[PDB]
RNA sequence: ACUAUUCCAAAAGUUCUUAACAUGGACUAGCAAUUUCGGUUGGGGUGACC
RNA sequence: UCGCACACGCUUACAUCAGUAACUAAUAAUAUACUGAUAAUUAACAACCAAUAAACCAAAACAACACUAAAACGUUUAUUAAUUACAUUGUUAACCCAACACAGGAGUGCACCAAGGAAAGAUUAAAAGAAGUAAAAGGAACUCGGCAAACACAAACCCCGCCUGUUUACCAAAAACAUCACCUCUAGCAUUACUAGUAUUAGAGGCAAUGCCUGCCCAGUGACAAGUUUAACGGCCGCGGUACUGACCGUGCAAAGGUAGCAUAAUCACUUGUUCUCCAAAUAAGGACUUGUAUGAAUGGCCACACGAGGGUUUUACUGUCUCUU
RNA sequence: GACGAGCUACCCAUGAGCAGUUUAAAAGAACCAACUCAUCUAUGUGGCAAAAUAGUGAGAAGACUUGUAGGUAGAGGUGAAAA
RNA sequence: ACCAAAGCUAGCUCAACAACAAAUACAAAAAUACACCAAAAUAAAAUAAAACAUUCACCUAACAUUAAAGUAUAGGA
């Protein structure tokens, strides 16, 4: 056991205690009567220091296990920077769930429908590339944090100018920052999702599940995958002070009540700052499953149980080079068995927006040989995207 | 006058941690050693040289672990593999073939009929069999590994003897010590480290190192080619 | 060179006639004339957009639950900005299925908009070139809540040569003693967008005001008419440079003038009370040379401030004013003209 | 350099910031904003002058006076003696409490103390 | 080069080095502080 | 002096042993310390001489 | 044509009005620097401006993804964080460090002017000195040397270093040092160096890459453990006889008797060694020859690429260096 | 016995700069600015200057320059040895 | 005739006797936040000895004064 400590460093422990506290009946004389150092004086020594009236800022930090919410049960807490160690495997044995490849199908019809591309697709869609990744900074090569907030919210913006067409999409509300608290039993192990993603968008009207039911027959057979060395938990926060209580940002009787599609960013200009495209699918799997749960708790309640009516969400995700979609059918209130019918998730990953860009004309030998702009652009992955926003209607 | 070590931390962390280095000053600002200064900017990754290490001290019995990945490290010659299990995740010094996605046993116990290595095993020496090559190499059971640690080198098990294994360090001496130790059996990551050829003095400054002095000096009475034989053997065992 | 930083939001005491002094801006008090050619096109629903906004305002100040803070001070500023936001997001969807310009729109979220020019002349008091003659520059940076970007330049609201008896306010100081500030850097001009956009024109601007300048702090400061007058620097400036920017971004400058007058709008806002603007920019020549013998006037038509709302309560916003949304609609349903 | 002037916030680096000595008002905020007590802020105590005779000078054949500052003793006497001369000629005198003479015994209780000195001016 | 141009004025560096901060922290700066009141110095120190 | 060496002693123990400190006395080195570098001399040196 | 601003640093040298006979200006005129009176820079820029637990292996380089030297930068969860208009402080300059109102030293961001500035107190048109332009014919004949200068700005061969780097602030920038490489010695190990390392590692040195090599010597002096070591200090022979030379022979002395190379050398002297080439002529330069009796092998020997503000020689071209100055 | 590393030598943190051209290349590669040094000559020698000026030169993504801020102190430091 | 020149005081020498108040050790003169504090080890050499190696009065201490006495002694004697 190599310890971690340098001595050097380690807080510089009492001198020795002056002999005249070794003599007993004896009173050591110290310069606690004249309030300031002297040698020559034993040195005293001092109780430990009570101010009777608790100043709330300068106080000693309240020791923890004080707190009324305190328990003594080994919580795992997952909240919105944590990183899994295998991002799907693990979101999947957390989450009691199976994932299909493509999007389901429904979805995929939309997308492809001749009818829901806006005017001029590839015009709008590569100024908006083109905007956030150039135009809406002063600078010459803006950084993420600015930019992919930028491209989602533009994208967003050519989708909202849909309603016009369809205009059952006046239906939805966005919010920011929300709390969200979603606690669960899982194989006696405790978990809970608590935080706040980025962006919310809430429908009025609830999800039509996609999901036939041969598909959910047929999950009720699937074995989970098990990863032996490492336990399930890894990548998560032990706690000791939680509630368990199932919340979603809002109160009762809220005129937007159903969750329908979540924003996850990566804005963060260090490379191991983000996240991998993996351990991100895995934070939205869980966080989609957090804001399903929420409310499959609120329609229905605490009881553990099958659904006859499945929940569904949304989530897109972003580099704002890259994103990241995902389909969330919630199944089952009852996780603590392994043995049941699974939850569905339909992930479609790494759909490259465009290849690379330039900010500057690239020159080589006096000539400029690449211009401005982006390399490549994928209709498919706004197709998805404009769909997942279009599920409603 | 006084500066403070770098070296204050006490949580073990797997995340890579910023350190001031000091070419060659004690902690008064004298120069206690020569020729060190002005390296490439690095980060030090916490390595656990204890690898039997039970995570709770509840369930005490072997272990196993994943390898997840293996880098490069600017603090030693060997590659370090981040290897995490149950709940821990903890870099340990690579051997020669570990690679990602990968399986590696440790276990402290003993039996009669010894067992068979794979390079990443971490084992204690008298359950071993007597020809095999070791390496991170434990002084007194417990008490973490020192020996043995350098890029391509290992040691070899000798025999055994009174519940009491002995081995042969690199430097060809051989090593004293209880059965009960762990070592590690294989030969350390990167082989070749040895055939590097830095190309230019620039690489040698690149390394923190700097040139050798200019002072002419006589070659004493200690220069010449010595032949000594073998030192005698290190024993670790105290006698009752 | 050197210049002084002209902010939109304010602590200084009569900031409005500075600004007009800066700008050659002339305010005139109530909305701009109405223009009756109006197309039978009010076929709008109160009720659902009194339904839209007070969806916001109680997502906002009730249902939606935030990390428990400890000031209990409720900050107005991060009260409201999610508010604000989400009502322009929300109300754009609405009001551009009948006002389908807003479709083809860009909403701009907390971006700069940028302004630099030059005005009046200076006899440089200190320095080693104390005597010499030098125009006085400004430079304002700006940080709009939101703007409405789109492809098309919005109606004259009138002529390019109509004049006005009021005349704009010539304030014997130099502007430090406002007190204004020399700091150079940079001298950018911006949109919110590089030249290169498509969108080259600006509609409406959202301004929500910073904690300093809220109600109630003036009111402890022993400051009545500030209040208003907050507020109306505030559109003063902000107009100003986003219909500069659009006009330099045109091509035009101090020694090309402008062609065609260049107008937007501007929403400005303490979470509870509104007041709405109107800039046409006529003269883009403040350059003293230019100015000798320019006519033209630069023009902001504004309104009174006002209150949306009365003390939400528990689920319910009590006190409510359609006259608010009338003047949102109506600013959020202009138009491009078309051909 | 400059040895004899004094060290001012003048003179150094952005870094140094000396107050000239003003009294400070309140702590540093959270958000970094600052923050003000409105109990550290000295509060001017001031009567109505309107109603009263009094002036910044006097008449010059106005008498000046025999000089008496004043001392613990005269207070004593003005104050202390005549109740307790009354009390103890009815012989109700009690030197355990003193309190009725204007005595306090220790300074703690009331609002501005002696000794260690609480309040300005 | 050219010499004679050696002191860089720094108040930091000039405070650190003789600063009467600094002097007081070691005994014999404080020998420094007496010497100099033995001579009625106007400036103790910096 | 000091840094290491090797030793007898001293100390603790066993019936001749030595873990870190550590004292006295020696040894062997390294690092070193104090101090000098005579006179004649057909200038001084070399030679010769006293 | 070194402009604007900031940081640092300077302190009122800044501003307005009045004064200057003299004091500052190295002169005057008048005044950013001498005198007095009186004023003055205003916070949004800047300084001040939270902790304790907890997850996070994954570079910046327009960052797609990689390179090797392995790379600074923070998000979120939880626990408490005095809650309340206005706190305090820096804001002038023509400025600083060089004793000067010094041709010098001075970091960053933007600009090459939209900004800043004046080389000449007045004449005269001597010599000598400085800087510049041009020059017939000639083209290095100058001279230690083509130093400087030029309508030239090319080739070649040598010695020494291998190379990019470093060194005597202020007389030496090199052939010195360092250096990749090669080699010896010393080390078996834990919280302040070396090292949060562990013998392919880390220290004390040596010599200078590559290529071919690196011979014999432990007697002396060290060094190590009596014995062992020279890629430790250090050494590496005579005297006669023989077919002008001496393979061969005698004998002595040594611990071994100097090899492979190389050679008149950056190598005591003799010495301008002998000869060949170069030139009309060479104590130069290159090639050979060569006992250097004082070359010579990691105190490294030998070639060779590339390299050199190193040190020599040739040629082209060019010229006020020179004839010989104007 | 005090005082000195604001110069300079060496570190230690911590900031900052390197345009164009050639190159498959940011290769202690080329060309050539800013920048950095200081070869060679002439001025200068109580100088503009107690080491400068003018030309001229080598390096110029590296063992590179450089800012602020610490560190080592004379029987010592520090040194790509020039005492 | 310029430049200059002269004053006698300021104080010194030796010896006897015996302006609050605020603020100050943050980079001193900055009211206000969580710690640490503090400590000691022969004086040396220059110089005398005609050099320099053992040695070289005073140099710390109080103890004075008149003597014993430059004596007994100690010294590369
Ligand atoms: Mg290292
Ligand atoms: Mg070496
Ligand atoms: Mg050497
Ligand atoms: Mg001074
Ligand atoms: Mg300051
Ligand atoms: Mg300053
Ligand atoms: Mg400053
Ligand atoms: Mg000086
Ligand atoms: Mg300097
Ligand atoms: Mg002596
Ligand atoms: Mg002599
Ligand atoms: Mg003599
Ligand atoms: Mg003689
Ligand atoms: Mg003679
Ligand atoms: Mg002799
Ligand atoms: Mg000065
Ligand atoms: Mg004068
Ligand atoms: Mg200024
Ligand atoms: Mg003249
Ligand atoms: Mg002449
Ligand atoms: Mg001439
Ligand atoms: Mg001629
Ligand atoms: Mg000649
Ligand atoms: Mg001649
Ligand atoms: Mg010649
Ligand atoms: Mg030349
Ligand atoms: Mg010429
Ligand atoms: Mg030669
Ligand atoms: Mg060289
Ligand atoms: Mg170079
Ligand atoms: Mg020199
Ligand atoms: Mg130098
Ligand atoms: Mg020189
Ligand atoms: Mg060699
Ligand atoms: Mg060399
Ligand atoms: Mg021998
Ligand atoms: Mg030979
Ligand atoms: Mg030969
Ligand atoms: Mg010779
Ligand atoms: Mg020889
Ligand atoms: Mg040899
Ligand atoms: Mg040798
Ligand atoms: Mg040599
Ligand atoms: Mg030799
Ligand atoms: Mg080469
Ligand atoms: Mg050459
Ligand atoms: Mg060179
Ligand atoms: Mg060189
Ligand atoms: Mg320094
Ligand atoms: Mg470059
Ligand atoms: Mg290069
Ligand atoms: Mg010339
Ligand atoms: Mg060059
Ligand atoms: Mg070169
Ligand atoms: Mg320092
Ligand atoms: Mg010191
Ligand atoms: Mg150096
Ligand atoms: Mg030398
Ligand atoms: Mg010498
Ligand atoms: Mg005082
Ligand atoms: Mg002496
Ligand atoms: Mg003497
Ligand atoms: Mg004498
Ligand atoms: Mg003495």
């Amino acid at each position: 056991a190599y310890e971690w400590g340098v001595r050097s460093t380690r807080k510089p422990e009492p001198p020795p205690l002056d002999r005249v506290y070794e003599i007993p009946g004896l009173e050591p004389i110290t310069y606690a009567g004249k309030m300031h150092f002297m040698p020559g004086l034993a040195r005293p020594v001092f109780p430990p220091w009570d101010p009777g009236w608790t100043h709330p800022k300068f106080r000693r930090l309240p020791p923890l296990h004080e707190h009324p919410l305190y328990k003594d049960q080994a919580c795992y807490v997952f909240h919105q920077r944590c990183r899994l160690l295998e991002g799907v495997k693990q979101a999947l044995w957390l989450t009691k769930t199976q994932l299909i490849e493509g999007l389901p199908e429904k979805v995929l019809r939309l997308a492809d429908d001749p009818r829901n591309h806006i005017e001029n697709q590839d015009e709008r869609v590569l100024n908006a590339i083109s905007h956030a990744r150039l135009w809406h900074s002063t600078e010459d090569i803006p950084k993420r944090e600015t930019y992919c907030p930028v491209i989602v919210d533009s994208l967003i913006q050519l989708c909202k100018s849909q309603i016009l067409k369809h205009p059952s999409l006046a239906r939805r509300i966005c919010a920011q920052n929300n709390t969200l608290s979603a606690t669960w039993n899982r194989e006696s192990i405790l978990l809970q999702v608590h935080g706040s993603s980025g962006a919310r968008l809430n429908a009025k009207d609830p999800l039509p599940p996609v999901a036939s039911q041969e598909e959910v027959e047929a999950t009720k057979n699937h074995v989970l995958e098990t990863f032996y060395p490492i336990s399930p938990t890894m990548g998560l926060q032990e706690c000791n002070v939680y509630d368990v209580n199932d919340d979603t940002g809002f109160q009762e009787g809220y005129p937007y009540p159903c969750p329908h599609t979540l924003y996850f960013l990566e804005s963060a200009n260090l490379r191991p700052r983000r996240f991998q495209p993996d351990q991100l699918r895995a934070k939205m799997i869980l966080f989609a499953f957090g804001s399903a749960l929420a409310q499959a708790r609120l329609l229905y309640g605490n009881d553990s149980k099958v659904l006859e009516q499945p929940v569904v969400v949304q989530s897109v995700g972003t580099d704002g080079r890259l994103f990241q979609f995902l389909v969330l059918q919630l199944n089952t209130t009852d996780l603590a068995s392994d043995e049941g019918v699974k939850n569905l998730a339909w992930v479609d990953s790494d759909q490259l927006l465009y290849q690379h860009f330039w900010c500057l004309p690239v020159i080589k030998k006096k000539v400029v040989v690449e211009p401005v702009g982006p390399i490549g652009f994928q209709p498919e992955t706004f197709r998805k995207f404009l769909a997942l926003y279009l599920h409603g209607a | 006058a006084t500066s403070v070590s770098w070296k204050s931390r006490t949580k073990y962390t797997v995340m890579p941690v910023k350190m001031r280095k000091s070419g060659g000053r004690n902690h008064t600002g004298q120069i206690q050693v020569h020729g060190i200064g002005g390296g490439h900017k690095q980060r030090y990754r916490m390595i656990d040289f204890l690898r039997f290490r039970p995570e709770h001290e509840s369930k005490p019995g072997p272990f196993e672990e994943k390898v997840i990945a293996v880098r490069y490290d600017p603090c030693r010659s060997a590659d370090i593999a981040l290897v995490a299990g149950g709940n821990r995740k903890r870099w340990i010094i690579a051997t020669e073939n570990m690679k990602a996605g990968d399986t590696v046993l440790n276990s402290d116990h003993i039996g009669r009929m010894a067992v068979a290595a794979r390079e990443g095993d971490a084992h204690p020496l008298g359950a071993l069999p007597v020809g095999t090559l070791i390496n991170n190499v434990e002084s007194e059971p417990g008490r973490g590994a020192q020996y043995i640690r350098a890029a391509g080198t290992c040691g070899v098990l000798l025999r055994k003897v009174n519940g009491t294994a002995i081995i042969q360090l690199p430097s060809k001496r051989q090593m004293q010590v209880l059965e009960t130790c762990i070592a590690t059996v294989g030969r350390v990551s990167n082989v070749d480290h040895n055939k590097r050829v830095i190309g230019k003095a620039g690489r040698n400054r690149w390394l923190g190192k700097r040139p050798n002095s200019g002072l002419w000096q006589r070659k004493g009475g200690w220069a010449g080619r010595k032949i000594r034989p073998l030192p005698p053997m290190k024993s670790y065992v105290k006698l009752p | 060179f050197m210049k002084y930083v002209v902010y939109p939001q304010t602590f200084a005491l009569n900031a409005d006639n500075w600004y007009q002094s800066f700008t050659k801006t002339v305010f005139l008090s109530g909305l701009p004339p109405t223009p009756a050619k109006l197309e039978p096109e009010p076929t709008l629903d109160i009720t659902a957009l009194r339904e839209a906004v007070c969806d916001c305002l109680l997502q906002e100040h009730f249902f939606l639950r935030r990390k428990k803070r400890a000031p209990v001070i409720q900050d107005r500023e991060a009260i409201a900005s999610p508010f604000l936001d989400q009502l322009v997001a929300s109300l754009t969807g609405l009001l551009s299925v009948h006002n389908p310009v807003l479709a083809a729109a860009a909403l701009d979220c907390k971006r700069p908009v940028h302004f630099f020019w030059l005005r009046g002349e200076e006899i440089i008091p200190r320095g080693h070139r104390k005597g010499r003659v030098d125009a006085l520059r400004y430079q304002i940076n700006d940080k709009p809540h939101n703007q409405i970007r789109i492809s098309r330049q919005l109606p004259e609201f009138v002529p390019l040569d109509y004049s006005i008896p009021i005349e704009v306010p010539v304030m014997s100081c130099k502007p430090d003693k406002l007190p204004l500030f020399k700091r150079q850097y940079e001298n950018t001009i911006f949109i919110g967008s590089k030249t290169a956009d498509p969108l080259c024109y600006g509609h409406t601007q959202f301004h929500l005001l910073p904690d300093k300048l809220k109600r109630e702090k003036l009111l402890k400061q022993n400051c009545a008419d500030q209040i208003e007058v907050v507020f109306r620097a505030n559109a003063i400036a902000s107009l100003f440079a986003w219909t500069g920017a659009q006009a330099m971004y045109q091509g035009f400058w101090s020694e090309a003038d402008v062609t065609r007058p260049f107008v937007s709008q501007g929403v400005i806002t303490d979470g509870k009370y509104f007041s709405f603007f109107c800039y046409q920019l006529n003269t883009l020549a403040l350059t003293a040379q230019a100015d000798q013998n320019n006519p033209r006037k630069n023009i902001c038509w504004g309104t009174q401030s006002k209150p949306l709302y009365e003390t939400i309560e528990d689920n319910n916003v009590k006190g409510f004013n359609d006259d608010v949304l009338l003047q949102l609609v109506q600013f959020l349903l202009n138009r491009p003209k078309e051909d | 350099a400059d040895r004899m002037s004094k060290w001012t916030s003048k003179r150094g680096p952005r870094t140094f910031c000396k107050g000239r000595g003003a009294k400070g008002t309140g702590f540093h905020g959270r958000d970094g904003k600052f923050v003000q007590i409105k109990e550290m802020i000295p509060e001017l105590v001031v009567p109505e002058l309107a109603g009263f005779k009094l002036k910044p000078y006097v008449n010059y054949r106005a008498p000046e006076g025999t000089d008496t500052p004043l001392t613990a003793k005269q207070l004593f006497l003005e104050t202390a003696a005549p109740a307790i001369e009354k009390d103890f000629k009815a012989g109700t005198f009690d030197p355990e409490h003193l309190e009725k003479y204007g005595f306090e015994p220790t300074q703690e209780g009331k609002l501005f103390q002696l000794y260690p000195k609480n309040f300005p001016r | 080069k050219a010499r004679g141009n050696e002191y860089q004025p720094s108040n930091i560096k000039r405070k650190h080095k003789h600063g009467w901060v600094r002097r007081l922290r070691t005994p014999t700066g404080v020998q420094v502080i007496l010497r100099r009141m033995h001579k009625g110095r106007k400036s103790l120190s910096h």
